[PDB]
């Protein structure tokens, strides 16, 4: 096999460290024989070279037989060398997404053979790779070899190979700007817009260019044919999709079956719109053993059935046209679940996806919708280099009211309202000014850190009063209870004063959903009112009303 | 001849990840870097360089030309000993006193100075590609790189020579170099100041280096402001003791006892009240008290500065700079087709530049925004050649009002 003429990547061990010196474990005679055969063959091919006992480095070797077969393989345990080798730059920083692939008349898949073996290893680094085929039991010095090419399993290989294949392809990429070459691991994806003619031909000058460099590739007849199965996808010439998704019908479901299930659904979610996974994931919470069986919940069952239906019939995605624009559409699916589709031409999707996220404890659809827009935006830049134009289910006034008054800076790129229910809205607004002729509840909460006992109450100004006891609470929990209380006993309009910045904060953000039922109970209330005003005061500052709810709740607590 | 740089003992180079860029910014960077390489400023590197610094493209300040911006925030933290307490550049106390300060870009100076061969690898940066189509284009610097604090540290002696004639001739002009910029302050009438700048650009120009006006001595307070009103409500008093109460502890000598007493028993919020005049002595004592500096608060050179920003609405933003909470060294506001990100980027830059003028250092910002949003968007509006440190926060309900 050719061993590339290419220049060498200088390599180094990690500062203050010297090459490995690991002892070879005595081997069986059959194993020693197997290796001697494999090694003499590799040496014949240039791949390895014999050395003396002056080189003091060593990495263990082993010989693994076959499952079904009668061949032998040599395994080198490069763990120690790896742990001493300098760090390299990261190979690839992401993988291409098919939805980002521009359509080309012809594409051919070329896989380099014996990739690592086709590339030389830094001459001064070769020593550190020394290994020994031990002799029959104790007696006799072993046979010592060292690598000349990039060894399988060593830290720098994937990186060095890729750099080499970058340097080698350059020249040809100059005199061939119109041709697309994807470099993925030890594969090359070559596509052009010519007629098979200058293509089947151009792909031949390419191979030739590679051979001058020690790199062998397949030839027509061996060259893969479309639809390319790659990385879980099916690349046809005018569409793409995920590879066959089969959902197991099953009596009992174990944790392990659901995990695999959730996984396939998530993968299908990139092209099948509407896939939901929430109810199925809930079942994976706190989970027991991998083999433990889990009785599907009714919601989990309805989620499942809905998924099989989406999956009955196939769906595909289109490739990318750089001239047209990107449109992203999002929809609220429910329980914090969102779904989107990206297209350039109405309803011919490049891709799909979903957003669940719980960015916080208490939140709302308006914040959620804008988290989803960010996630999609980032994603677009990654796949296409530009942002999409959005069509969101939120009225342009809801957004404006929300953005404008909210404390945090936000900013949705270019968008437009599209009337697809459920529509995103705020379910309540707090007055900006005290409601005249409405009762003013002055609320308070307190808890004994020692007994974890609390009291929550209010003293209004219409003479009313109240105090409830709570058992394993906190100051936070009692302060929210006191507000809830005040909201239960007050009717359509209320002014509420608290000295809790915490409950204030939560409430002023218009949450519509929370991890705390107490918080959800308050929400249900806030939505029922006609008008609620809410204000804050310092505590332990003898403030009219404050020092009064403060004395009530303090008693029996502190 | 190069000066040797040694990372602080124990630290390794930066392995910061490159955020994603849009096709247009990528193409712009590919051109820029293709030219720098021809000129020999940077050279393509190998897999054997594990280091990495983010790179961006900005359109500068009122410009149509794409400029490359390298983020050496991490590399600067790890070289802090060399550029700060080894090759330090003294910050002039007089600068903030001047009536006019003009900022000039001096970053093209560094390109004529080679970088110590053993340090180059740390300046690695990558031009990503779209959809991970190809591997990114990797490069490293051969010359003093703009954005790195070690560049002016090194270039110090040469800047000194370049400026000596201009300095000898205009003894009352203050010139301060912070990173890629020159800050030039004078007490000259504006036409004479602008004229002296032009003169200085001519000197700069004979050495290869090829502005915008601040008025530091006019930088004033954003005193906590208490309302002046006729016929108060419990609500307004409550709010008043609230604001008043927080303003204390930060403001040495505030009082409210007079005010509390008016708030007695549980009376409706919408209930007007007559004010007792002694409460008015506090109002006027605090008011007169508030319209002053803090007393006790001094900048400590060894500590980091912090900046907090609050969104007030209507294109209005407030800020405070301090090293210890409530111990504000300065406070101010920034006012604005601008969305919040744009306005926030503009405030960040304005605060940073005042911070450079007053202390010779940038603050670490607490930004009331979502990391991702901020991250995808800032570059769109950034025009400075530096980048301060930041972190994300959620403004506390109270804080904002107390600063309105
Ligand atoms: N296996 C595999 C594989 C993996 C990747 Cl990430 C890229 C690739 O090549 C292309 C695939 C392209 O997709 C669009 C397209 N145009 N023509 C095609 N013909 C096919 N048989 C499959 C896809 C395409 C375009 C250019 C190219 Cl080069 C092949």
């Amino acid at each position: 096999s050719p061993i590339s003429p290419i220049e060498t990547v200088p390599v180094k061990l990690k500062p203050g460290m010297d090459g490995p010196k690991v002892k070879q474990w005595p081997l069986t005679e059959e194993k020693i024989k197997a290796l001697v055969e494999i090694c003499t063959e590799m040496e014949k091919e240039g791949k390895i070279s014999k050395i003396g006992p002056e080189n003091p480095y060593n990495t263990p070797v082993f010989a693994i037989k076959k499952k079904d077969s009668t061949k032998w393989r040599k395994l080198v345990d490069f763990r120690e060398l790896n742990k001493r080798t300098q760090d390299f730059w990261e190979v690839q920083l992401g993988i291409p997404h098919p939805a980002g692939l521009k359509k080309k008349k012809s594409v051919t898949v070329l896989d380099v053979g014996d990739a690592y073996f086709s590339v030389p290893l830094d001459e001064d680094f070769r020593k550190y790779t020394a290994f020994t085929i031990p002799s029959i039991n104790n007696e006799t010095p072993g046979i010592r070899y060292q690598y000349n090419v990039l060894p399988q399993g060593w830290k720098g290989s994937p990186a060095i190979f890729q750099s080499s294949m970058t340097k080698i392809l350059e020249p040809f990429r100059k005199q061939n700007p119109d041709i697309v070459i994807y470099q993925y691991m030890d594969d090359l994806y070559v596509g052009s817009d010519l007629e098979i003619g200058q293509h089947r031909t151009k792909i031949e000058e390419l191979r030739q260019h590679l051979l001058r460099w020690g790199l062998t590739t397949p030839d027509k007849k061996h060259q893969k044919e479309p639809p390319f199965l790659w990385m879980g996808y099916e690349l046809h010439p005018d569409k793409w999709t995920v590879q066959p998704i089969v959902l197991p019908e099953k009596d009992s479901w174990t944790v392990n079956d659901i995990q695999k299930l959730v996984g396939k659904l998530n993968w299908a979610s990139q092209i099948y719109p509407g896939i939901k996974v929430r109810q199925l994931c809930k079942l994976l919470r706190g989970t027991k053993a991998l083999t433990e069986v889990i009785p599907l919940t009714e919601e989990a069952e309805l989620e499942l059935a809905e998924n099989r239906e989406i999956l009955k019939e196939p769906v595909h995605g289109v490739y990318y046209d750089p001239s047209k624009d990107l449109i992203a559409e999002i929809q609220k699916q429910g329980q914090g679940q969102w779904t989107y589709q990206i297209y350039q031409e109405p309803f011919k999707n490049l891709k799909t996806g979903k957003y669940a996220r719980m960015r916080g404890a208490h939140t709302n659809d308006v914040k959620q919708l804008t988290e989803a827009v960010q996630k999609i935006t980032t994603e677009s830049i990654v796949i296409w280099g530009k942002t999409p134009k959005f069509k969101l289910p939120i009225q342009k006034e809801t957004w404006e009211t929300w953005w404008t008054e909210y404390w945090q800076a936000t900013w949705i790129p270019e968008w437009e309202f599209v009337n697809t229910p459920p529509l995103v809205k705020l379910w309540y607004q707090l007055e900006k000014e005290p409601i005249v002729g409405a009762e003013t509840f002055y609320v308070d909460g307190a808890a004994n850190r020692e007994t974890k006992l609390g009291k929550a109450g209010y003293v209004t100004n219409r003479g009313r009063q109240k105090v409830v006891t709570l058992t394993d609470t906190t100051n936070q929990k009692t302060e929210l209870q006191a507000i809830y209380l005040a909201l239960q006993d007050s009717g359509l309009e209320v002014n509420i004063v608290t000295d809790s910045q915490y409950a204030l904060g939560i409430i002023q953000a218009q949450p519509d959903q929370s991890e705390s039922e107490l918080v959800n109970q308050i929400i249900e209330q806030l939505i029922k009112k006609e008008k609620v005003y809410l204000a804050w005061v310092p505590a332990h500052k003898g403030i009219g009303g404050n020092e009064q709810v403060d004395k009530l709740v303090s008693a029996g607590i502190r | 001849e190069t000066v040797p740089v040694k990372l602080k003992p124990g630290m390794d180079g930066p392995k910061v990840k490159q955020w994603p860029l849009t096709e247009e910014k990528i193409k712009a960077l590919v051109e820029i870097c293709t030219e720098m390489e021809k000129e020999g400023k940077i050279s393509k590197i190998g897999p054997e360089n594990p280091y990495n610094t983010p790179v961006f493209a900005i359109k500068k300040k009122d410009s149509t030309k794409w400029r490359k911006l390298v983020d050496f925030r991490e590399l600067n933290k790890r070289t802090q000993d060399f550029w700060e307490v080894q090759l330090g550049i003294p910050h002039p106390a007089g600068l903030k006193k001047k009536k006019s300060v003009t900022v000039l870009d001096v970053g093209d100076a560094y390109f004529s100075v080679p970088l110590d061969e053993d340090f180059r690898k740390y300046t690695a940066f990558t031009i990503p590609s779209i959809n991970n189509e190809t591997p990114g284009i990797r490069y490293q610097y051969n010359v003093l790189p703009q954005g790195w604090k070690g560049s002016p540290a090194i270039f110090q002696s040469s800047m000194t020579k370049i400026l000596e004639p201009f300095r000898k001739q205009n003894p009352d002009i203050v010139i301060y170099q912070y990173m890629d910029d020159l800050y030039v302050g004078s007490d000259l009438e504006i036409g004479q100041h602008r004229t002296k700048i032009e003169e200085l650009r001519q000197h700069l120009l004979r050495w290869g280096l090829t502005g915008y006006e601040l008025h530091p001595d006019k930088w004033t307070v954003q005193p906590i402001v208490l309302p002046e009103k006729d016929s108060w409500t419990v609500n307004d008093i409550q709010k008043l003791v609230g604001k008043l109460n927080w303003a204390s502890q930060i403001y040495p000598g505030i009082k409210v006892r007079q005010l509390c007493k008016l708030l007695r028993g549980t009376k409706a919020l919408t209930e007007v009240i007559p004010l007792t005049e002694e409460a008015e002595l506090e109002l006027a004592e605090n008011r007169e008290i508030l319209k002053e500096p803090v007393h006790g608060v001094y900048y400590d050179p060894s500590k980091d500065l912090i900046a907090e920003i609050q969104k007030q609405g209507q294109g209005q933003w407030t800020y405070q700079i301090y090293q210890e909470p409530f111990k504000n060294l300065k406070t101010g506001k920034y006012a604005r087709h601008t969305n919040d990100v744009k306005q926030l980027t503009e405030a960040v830059q304005k605060i940073t530049t005042e911070s450079i003028v007053i202390w010779g250092k940038t603050p670490k910002f607490k930004l009331p925004i979502q990391k991702e949003t901020w991250e995808t968007w800032w570059t769109e509006y950034w025009q400075a050649t530096w980048i301060p440190e930041w972190e994300f926060v959620n403004t506390p309900p109270l804080v904002k009002l107390w600063y309105q």
